[PDB]
């Protein structure tokens, strides 16, 4: 009884670890993407106004 | 209102010219570029009418206060006093939301002038009243 | 007889850094030198290059009178990397990095 009172908890902190370094891992490369997209800069957009 | 001969050059092609020095910056070296070849092709490298217009838009600045962008540029009695061509590229950097950006523009645009007649310029700033023998020395 | 040479003015300041806008298209400034910001008639501002831009813009990092740095000051650049004074003569001593003494109570390197 005691042993799977352990496991629960350790299955339970794996998967919330597991859960949270994909997480982690996504906003890492959103991150990233983002900044380029401040990297990169705007074009000029040259129309007739009148 | 604007004429055709501007629209072309507009609609059209011009960074890619060739001219006398290669311009760093953003968009603003397309707005100090633009006058360039109004000023060189249609006015026959009459320079100096729209460095005056800048000059002109100073004293216009201050008298129609910091909002001068809502305004369009064409229909105005106090713009009446400037040139098409000035208007025309104000009303693009109007579209294009760039209008506090005008001083990068000038800053380049005498750039463009200064090499072409090749006329480096000098500032100096002597005193609250020039002094001759300092003048004469400096 | 020594007139110190600038590059631009002071664009954006955020924080400890800032963005440099250069006055000339034809200057051009090397990397990782040292730049000076006129914070005022007085005091200058030391200052690094950690980016240099296709807009010609200056990422740079700001080391001393951070304070003082506003939009449009004037900007001067030494030509030459960050240097500190070095010599059996700073034994015994507390040293910001930038070689200035921290009071208590010829070479470069």
């Amino acid at each position: 009884g005691n042993i799977t009172g352990l496991m629960q908890l350790a299955d339970y902190t794996y998967n919330k670890t597991r859960k949270e370094l994909i997480t982690a891992e996504l906003l890492e490369i959103i991150g990233t993407m983002t900044a380029m997209h401040a990297g990169k800069k705007v074009g000029l957009k040259k129309t007739e106004f009148w | 209102v604007p004429s055709p001969k501007y629209i072309e050059i507009y609609q059209s092609d011009f960074s890619r010219n060739a001219y006398p020095l290669e311009l760093l910056g953003g968009s603003h070296v397309d707005f100090a570029k633009l006058l360039y070849s109004f000023a060189d092709q249609v006015e026959n490298k009459k320079f100096e009418v729209y460095v005056e217009d800048f000059k002109k838009l100073d004293s216009i600045i201050a008298e129609k206060g910091p909002f001068w962008a809502e305004e369009k540029i064409f229909q105005s009695p106090t713009f009446q006093g400037l040139s098409e061509g000035f208007k025309f590229i104000l009303g693009w950097i109007q579209s294009e939301g760039a209008i506090d950006r005008l001083e990068n523009v000038r800053l380049a645009y005498k750039e463009l002038v200064n090499e072409a007649r090749k006329e480096t310029t000098a500032t100096v700033i002597v005193a609250k009243e020039p002094s001759g023998n300092d003048l004469a020395e400096i | 007889l020594e007139a110190k040479q600038k590059i631009g003015f002071v664009h954006g300041i955020d924080g400890t850094i800032a963005t440099i806008a250069p006055a000339a298209s034809k200057v051009t400034v090397p990397y990782n030198t040292v730049l000076e910001i006129a914070v005022s008639a007085t005091n200058i501002a030391n200052a690094l290059v950690f980016n240099l831009e296709k807009d010609g813009s200056i990422g740079v990092i700001l080391l001393d009178n951070i304070s003082e740095v506003r939009s449009g000051q004037d900007v001067y650049a030494t030509g030459s990397l960050l240097k500190i004074p070095v010599g059996f003569h700073m034994l015994g001593k507390i040293i910001n990095p930038l070689g200035k003494e921290i009071p208590t109570g010829t070479k470069l390197g």
